[PDB]
This record gives C-alpha cells, sequence and structure tokens, in this order.
C-alpha cells in the first residue's frame, strides 16, 4: 500500500490506455500523411486532440503521486515525464496566443515567397524556389538576393512574433521550475538519483563549450582552406584574412557547407563515387532500396523488417492517387507497428538515407518491450545519432563493391580517401560551429544576456567571432535572421545537432572496435560483424530506462560526450588541411566585411 | 461410433475473452487427436503431460477444452510454470499439467478496421489465480486504502479492460485464438479413448 506500489498500479491503467489512444492518433496522422485531405486533417485533429486531452488527464492524475516517497527509478522516469505540467501552468489565454504564435510563425515560414525586380512574374518560395539559388548558383549577386530578400521580408514579419515568443516561453520555462526556456530544453539531458552518472543541466554548456575548443584547429584549416578555395570562385568579394560571406556557403544559411564540394574538391579530376546512376542502369526500385538495407541490419544480428513495415509504409511518391509529406520519417505507432514514410527515388543521397531511418526503426523496435514512457532515445541526440553511422557505414566502398554498386576495379587510393573526407568535412565539420552559435544565441537570449535592441547585434558578432561568417548586408534590429531558420521558427532545440554529431563516432569507433576493422576509422562498414550488433542492440533495448551517461558507456566504454572519436576520423584530412594552408592565413578577423 | 466434437470447440462462431474463459468437458465419444497435428494450421501445438506423438493411442476419463482469445506474445503465459496479466489473473496452468495448448492467429476475423473491443482481460486482482480457476466479478479494484464504495477514481480502477485489435497491430498485439486440451485420470470408467 505504498506510494510506489499504487503508482506502479497507476502506471499500469495508463500504460494500457494510453496504447490504443496512443495508436488512434498516430493511426490517423499516418493516413493524412499520406492521402492529404482537409477531412484527414481533422481525424488526424481529433484523434490527436483527444490523445493530448488524455496525456493532460493522466498528468494531473499523476501529480498526486508524489516523487518524495517513490524511490525505484524507472517508475522515477516514468512519472516525471507524466507528471511534466508544460504549456498547461500558463494562463488559459496566453496559452492560447502562444499557440498563435508558433501556428503563425511556422505558417509565415512555409508560405513565405520573394520574386525579383528584374522579373515579377516569377516568385520563388524557400523550398524549391530558394534553395536551388543557394545551392547552385555561382553568381555572387544572384545569392546575395536571395539571401536578404529572404529574412527582409519573411524574417522581418517573425521579429515581433519571436518577441513575444520569448516572453511566453520563459513564463512557462519558470513556472516549471527552471531558470529560462532555454534551461527548460537543456532538461533532456539532466539526470537525478544516479550517483556515478549524475549530469546536471548547467554542465551541457560547459561540457559543449569545452569538446568546441577541441575542433576550431579542425575547423580553422577546413575554413581556410575553403576560403581561398572561395577567392578563385569569387576574386573581388572574399578577402584572405576576413570572414566567409553568408550567403557563399552552400545553403541558405550554411548550415551545411556540402554543396560548395564542387568549388573546393580537393582532387576533381579523380572519379566521384556517386552510385546514382549505376543504380539506374541496374533496374533499382525503392523496394531494392530498403530490400538491401535490411539485409545490412540482418547481417549484424539485428532482426528483420516486420511483415506490416512493408504492408504498410509508403516507400515512394503516391503515384498521382494522393499528395504526401516525402520528408522522410520513421514512424513507431505502437502495437508493434512500424512505419517509414518517404517518397524515394533512385539516389544515392536516398540510398543512404534508407539506411538512417531504417536504423530509427531498429532503435524503434528494440525499447518496444519497455514501457510507454519510456519507448525514447536515451536523449535527443541518440536516435539522430544511430542514424548517421548506418550510412557512413554503407557508403564506404568497401560496402559498395559488397553489394555490387560499384565496379570492382575501383582506383582507391590517398587521394579519392581525401575528396571523401573533404566531402564528410564540409557536412559534418562545417555544421559544429553553426550549431553551437546559434543554440548558445537564444540559450543567451532566454536568460537575458542579450537585451532586445541588441538582438542582431551580438548574433552576427558571434557570427564573425565564433563561426567566421560575415552577413554581406547590415541588419538592424528589425531584421530576425535566426528565425529564418526552420528549427528556429518552429519551436525545435538545435543543440541535439551537435551531440549527435559526436555521439555518431563514438559509436562508429566502438562498434568498428569490435567489428575487426583494421586501417583508418572511416572505411570501416560494420555489416556482417555480429559482435558488434549485439554491442549496439545492449543500448537500443533500454531506451530511456537507463540514464544516457550509463547508456553510452554501454557501448563506448566513456560516461561523457568525447570529441577524439569526431577528430580521429578526420585526421587523414586535417593533417593534409595543415601542408595546404601552409602559405595561406588560418584563422579571421571580425572587423572585416563585404560591405565596408 | 461417436467422435468427439472438437469442431464445436475449434471452429466455433465466437470465442470468449480469457477473463471467462469457457470450458467445453468431453466424454463417452471418440478422439482422432493426430487431426490436429496432421493439419499445419495451428501456431502454437505445445503437449506438456501428453505427447502430440500418435497418442490417441490411451484412454483419458474426461477431458476438458478450454478457449479463449489473447494477444500474440501473451499465449507464451499459457504453459506451466508463467506468471503474467493472463497468467496470474486470467487463466492460470497447474505446474504439473497434462495437455496440449493449441493457438493460431485470428486477425482475418477477430480485427477489423476501427479497432475490435469485443474481447476483453482483467488487469489488477488482489490474488493470483490458482490452476483451473476463473473469475468473472466487476468489484472495483481498490488499489489504495479508501473505500471506492463501487465507484471508479483515484487508486479505485475497473478491473477489466478491452483488448484493441486493429489490422495493422503488430504479431505480437494480434488476436490469438487458444484452446486448451487438459486431460484427466481419475479411478473412473474412462470415458473417452478414441481408435
Ligand atoms: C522497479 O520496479 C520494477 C517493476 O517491478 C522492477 O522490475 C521487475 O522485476 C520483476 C522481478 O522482481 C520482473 O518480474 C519484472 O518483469 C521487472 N519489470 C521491469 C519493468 O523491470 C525493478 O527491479 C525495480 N527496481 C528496483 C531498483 O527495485
Ligand atoms: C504542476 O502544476 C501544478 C499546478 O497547476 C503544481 O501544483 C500545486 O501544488 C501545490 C503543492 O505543492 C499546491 O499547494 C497548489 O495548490 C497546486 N496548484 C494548483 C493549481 O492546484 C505542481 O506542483 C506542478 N508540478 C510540476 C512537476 O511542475
Ligand atoms: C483518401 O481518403 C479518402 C477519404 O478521406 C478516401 O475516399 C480515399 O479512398 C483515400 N485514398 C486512398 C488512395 O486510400
Ligand atoms: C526473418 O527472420 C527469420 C528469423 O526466424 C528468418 O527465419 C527469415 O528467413 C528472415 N527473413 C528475411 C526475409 O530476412
Ligand atoms: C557478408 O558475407 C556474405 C557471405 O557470408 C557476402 O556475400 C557479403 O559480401 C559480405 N558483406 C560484407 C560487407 O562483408
Ligand atoms: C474446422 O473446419 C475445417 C474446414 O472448415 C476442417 O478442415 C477442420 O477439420 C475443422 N476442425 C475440426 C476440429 O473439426
Ligand atoms: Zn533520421
Amino acid at each position: 500500500s505504498t506510494i510506489e506500489e499504487q503508482a506502479k498500479t497507476f502506471l499500469d491503467k495508463f500504460n494500457h490506455e494510453a496504447e490504443d489512444l496512443f495508436y488512434q492518433s498516430s493511426l490517423a496522422s499516418w493516413n493524412y500523411n499520406t492521402n492529404i485531405t482537409e477531412e484527414n486533417v481533422q481525424n488526424m485533429n481529433n484523434a490527436g486532440d483527444k490523445w493530448s486531452a488524455f496525456l493532460k488527464e493522466q498528468s494531473t492524475l499523476a501529480q498526486m503521486y508524489p516523487l518524495q516517497e517513490i524511490q525505484n527509478l524507472t517508475v522515477k522516469l516514468q512519472l516525471q515525464a507524466l507528471q511534466q505540467n508544460g504549456s498547461s501552468v500558463l494562463s488559459e489565454d496566453k496559452s492560447k496566443r502562444l499557440n498563435t504564435i508558433l501556428n503563425t510563425m511556422s505558417t509565415i515560414y512555409s508560405t513565405g515567397k520573394v520574386c525579383n525586380p528584374d522579373n515579377p512574374q516569377e516568385c520563388l518560395l524557400l523550398e524549391p524556389g530558394l534553395n536551388e539559388i543557394m545551392a547552385n548558383s555561382l553568381d555572387y549577386n544572384e545569392r546575395l538576393w536571395a539571401w536578404e530578400s529572404w529574412r527582409s521580408e519573411v524574417g522581418k514579419q517573425l521579429r515581433p512574433l519571436y518577441e513575444e515568443y520569448v516572453v511566453l516561453k520563459n513564463e512557462m520555462a519558470r513556472a516549471n521550475h527552471y531558470e529560462d526556456y532555454g534551461d527548460y530544453w537543456r532538461g533532456d539531458y539532466e539526470v537525478n538519483g544516479v550517483d556515478g552518472y549524475d549530469y546536471s543541466r548547467g554542465q551541457l554548456i560547459e561540457d559543449v563549450e569545452h569538446t568546441f575548443e577541441e575542433i576550431k584547429p579542425l575547423y580553422e584549416h577546413l575554413h581556410a582552406y575553403v576560403r581561398a578555395k572561395l577567392m578563385n570562385a569569387y576574386p573581388s568579394y572574399i578577402s584572405p584574412i576576413g570572414c566567409l560571406p553568408a550567403h557563399l556557403l552552400g545553403d541558405m544559411w550554411g548550415r551545411f557547407w556540402t554543396n560548395l564540394y564542387s568549388l573546393t574538391v580537393p582532387f576533381g579530376q579523380k572519379p566521384n563515387i556517386d552510385v546514382t546512376d549505376a543504380m539506374v542502369d541496374q533496374a533499382w526500385d525503392a523496394q531494392r532500396i530498403f530490400k538491401e538495407a535490411e539485409k545490412f541490419f540482418v547481417s549484424v544480428g539485428l532482426p528483420n523488417m516486420t511483415q506490416g513495415f512493408w504492408e504498410n509504409s509508403m516507400l515512394t511518391d503516391p503515384g498521382n492517387v494522393q499528395k504526401a509529406v516525402c520528408h522522410p520519417t520513421a514512424w513507431d505507432l505502437g502495437k508493434g507497428d512500424f512505419r517509414i514514410l518517404m517518397c524515394t527515388k533512385v539516389t544515392m543521397d536516398d540510398f543512404l538515407t534508407a539506411h538512417h531511418e531504417m536504423g530509427h526503426i531498429q532503435y524503434d523496435m528494440a525499447y518496444a518491450a519497455q514501457p510507454f514512457l519510456l519507448r525514447n532515445g536515451a536523449n535527443e541526440g541518440f536516435h539522430e545519432a544511430v542514424g548517421e553511422i548506418m550510412s557512413l557505414s554503407a557508403a564506404t566502398p568497401k560496402h559498395l563493391k559488397s553489394i555490387g554498386l560499384l565496379s570492382p576495379d575501383f582506383q582507391e587510393d590517398n587521394e579519392t580517401e581525401i575528396n571523401f573526407l573533404l566531402k564528410q568535412a564540409l557536412t559534418i565539420v562545417g555544421t559544429l560551429p553553426f550549431t553551437y552559435m546559434l543554440e548558445k544565441w537564444r540559450w543567451m537570449v532566454f536568460k537575458g544576456e542579450i537585451p532586445k535592441d541588441q538582438w542582431m547585434k551580438k548574433w552576427w558578432e558571434m557570427k564573425r567571432e565564433i563561426v567566421g561568417v560575415v552577413e554581406p548586408v547590415p541588419h538592424d534590429e528589425t531584421y530576425c535572421d535566426p528565425a529564418s531558420l526552420f528549427h528556429v521558427s518552429n519551436d525545435y532545440s538545435f543543440i541535439r545537432y551537435y551531440t549527435r554529431t559526436l555521439y555518431q563516432f563514438q559509436f562508429q569507433e566502438a562498434l568498428c572496435q569490435a567489428a575487426k576493422h583494421e586501417g583508418p576509422l572511416h572505411k570501416c562498414d560494420i555489416s556482417n560483424s555480429t559482435e558488434a550488433g549485439q554491442k549496439l542492440f545492449n543500448m537500443l533495448r533500454l531506451g530511456k530506462s537507463e540514464p544516457w551517461t550509463l547508456a553510452l558507456e554501454n557501448v563506448v566504454g566513456a560516461k561523457n560526450m568525447n570529441v577524439r572519436p569526431l577528430l580521429n576520423y578526420f585526421e587523414p584530412l586535417f593533417t593534409w588541411l595543415k601542408d595546404q594552408n601552409k602559405n595561406s592565413f588560418v584563422g579571421w578577423s571580425t572587423d572585416w566585411s563585404p560591405y565596408a | 461410433t461417436n467422435l468427439c466434437p472438437f469442431g464445436e470447440v475449434f471452429n466455433a462462431t465466437t470465442f470468449a475473452s480469457v477473463y471467462a474463459w469457457n470450458r467445453k468437458r468431453i466424454s463417452n465419444c471418440v478422439a482422432d487427436y493426430s487431426v490436429l497435428y496432421n493439419s499445419t494450421s495451428f501456431s502454437t501445438f505445445k503437449c506438456y503431460g501428453v505427447s502430440p506423438t500418435k497418442l490417441n493411442d490411451l484412454c483419458f476419463t474426461n477431458v476438458y477444452a478450454d478457449s479463449f482469445v489473447i494477444t500474440g506474445d501473451e499465449v507464451r503465459q499459457i504453459a506451466p510454470g508463467q506468471t503474467g496479466k493472463i497468467a496470474d489473473y486470467n487463466y492460470k496452468l497447474p505446474d504439473d499439467f497434462t495437455g496440449c495448448v493449441i493457438a493460431w492467429n485470428s486477425k482475418h476475423i477477430d480485427a477489423k478496421e476501427g479497432g475490435n473491443f469485443n474481447y476483453l482481460y482483467r488487469l489488477f486482482r488482489k490474488a493470483n489465480l490458482k490452476p483451473f480457476e476463473r473469475d468473472i466479478s466487476t468489484e472495483i479494484y481498490q488499489a489504495g486504502s479508501k473505500p471506492c464504495n463501487g465507484q471508479t477514481g483515484l487508486n479505485c480502477y475497473y478491473p477489466l479492460y478491452r483488448y484493441g485489435f486493429y489490422p495493422t497491430d503488430g504479431v505480437g498485439h494480434q488476436p490469438y485464438r487458444v484452446v486448451v486440451l487438459s486431460f484427466e485420470l481419475l479411478n473412473a470408467p474412462a470415458t473417452v479413448c478414441g481408435p
């Protein structure tokens, strides 16, 4: 008759009543994202509202089970995630306006359109209009126009909404016993009550800045390398000692330097891999891409996909009978139901993300035996980290020639390895300073260390210093440039992409360590090694039951995020960048500007 | 020349829920047990005291045919020395069980779009079930210490909860029709033998 045993019975009724209500939530949400209709929209809203209304029902009843008298940790965790007040401790009127802000900020982002003053007939949205200009054009002014006009015409609309978004999110945060809304997001990493694996919210910021200091030598030589390469493509605009202009970075915000590969390829006269065309000649389709991905996981001792996965999941575009959200997703609907919604084409990018998305299901299927409230990754960065390591092992020529997609007589030498690692660094290493600086800006804005009348000045102060990227047009406080990104204006934490990067290379190093791998770490392919899949499965089946500090050690052997495995993955490129910058200037000055 | 009516048990129109599992004793007849195993249509055919090795060549005084519907991962609990919601609160087999456990997937009949909720089970009970005991009570389960007075509420829950049988459910959550044959021997006329 303890509070603990009364909670175990309360959680029993919850786990059994939530299973069907959550199933009706996503089973109706599936028929919208595949058969988009205002009828299926309300069916998705009605089923989603009753599920969220059920979560509010049980939470207030879960509040009557104080955790002070409870000592079982798994019972503590399920109640904590359930006792979460969240958006409900607010008033009943500013909770509506807060959601009205979130819905309007998302609407302006997804509906924003700009047109050029030289031919206003056609008008371009972000996708696919403006994104293609920022990822394919070498015209300085065409990139400058699409860059500025996006933040000048939709970002300025979000500045007043974001200013009201910060105060309402902070009122809800401190009403939930937090310092700020940033401290509310950092709670995903907090662990209490486990001595030897405890980890508080403030410890994340110290560790993020600590590991980032050990990446700067690699990032500076990568920054200085592409800066000299960009000077050849933009001679009258780049300066060899200043920061990189923001509109010449591969996309609209410079989140990834991937599209700069054609401008910065070290050995562009060496053959690219790009198995895309080889898939079209071999009559490949959507099913063979996923069927080949299934054989990758069963080779390391993981189970095969459920029969309902092939029956229910949509693997290609509907075919002019429906319209869908072709953004790749992995679905855990409960009741043992697992799906993947992704309109695949015959492309190497889709062949790798298929292994990435199927890696989510293997994680989802592993913690299915766990209780409902513990069916999730260890932290926010775990799910996306285990997805990247599946594409890492599948993209190497060690695996491409294995499945008979690359001609065996491929000139695999030290020059092709630099090209592959340079392509990897533009996407992986290039996003770390962008991610940390962006999240810390929101971290200091939520706490209050950045006043409202200096939001954009301190935004570009850290862009020039931390990222090494300078704006091409001076922006006053009427601009809201961070909100011009999806994750900022759609209420999403962004530091998850930083820890995901470091987690994925601690995982890959430990898996290949037990996978009998000889040679550089970047040429590894964990398939056919069931010993590596078992060491990974020992963490996936845990889910949210045990702390991420302990769950991380079950694979890697360290209780905290480590940056050393990331640096050793790119060291063959690191030393190559050191000699290629012997007569270059590594670093950047903050006072330079393309507008002077 | 009377064959035991096993078709009335297996091929029955509707099945009972495991909390109110239906027992039907079979006596004074002829049983061709090997017909059941020579079918290859059953998901689970495990015998524990008898052997499916064509041992219809023996007699028993009375054999009982218990049938119910549970989930896929819950037929594991239909075995001697098992625990769980089905084994503890719904249907319990003895540690010295002598018989066979037969089951097969029935998502084609007992599952429909929108959810089939006709079958239900018992989630809470003050004590475990002794072998072959059945409870069809609806009294409110007092989890706390305040008198529930026959009402649901805080630490006072209704004991019977519904199964959700959707056609898109996983194999572990799909409805499975189970039939348990328990052979009993006493100092009795040994009714059913079967050639
Ligand atoms: C916290 O409670 C859980 C739930 O009872 C304990 O775990 C279980 O152990 C029993 C055996 O005693 C098994 O029958 C259950 O299947 C287990 N369930 C789960 C969810 O693990 C757990 O040991 C308790 N923790 C502590 C520290 O006492
Ligand atoms: C969630 O919010 C409720 C209030 O909505 C918090 O509870 C109050 O609890 C104290 C006792 O500590 C009472 O004196 C108040 O009267 C309660 N308020 C209301 C409105 O009933 C609760 O502590 C919050 N829980 C968490 C985890 O944040
Ligand atoms: C899409 O939904 C409508 C009703 O909302 C239905 O009539 C139609 O058959 C569905 N389309 C497909 C391809 O299932
Ligand atoms: C799926 O796994 C089972 C394991 O029992 C195996 O027998 C079967 O051959 C596998 N099928 C495929 C297509 O991988
Ligand atoms: C795995 O082993 C099978 C045969 O056992 C072989 O056909 C396949 O190419 C191997 N794959 C890798 C990546 O070694
Ligand atoms: C049930 O009916 C099928 C045909 O519908 C038959 O083959 C089978 O033998 C029957 N089972 C019993 C136990 O009579
Ligand atoms: Zn993913």
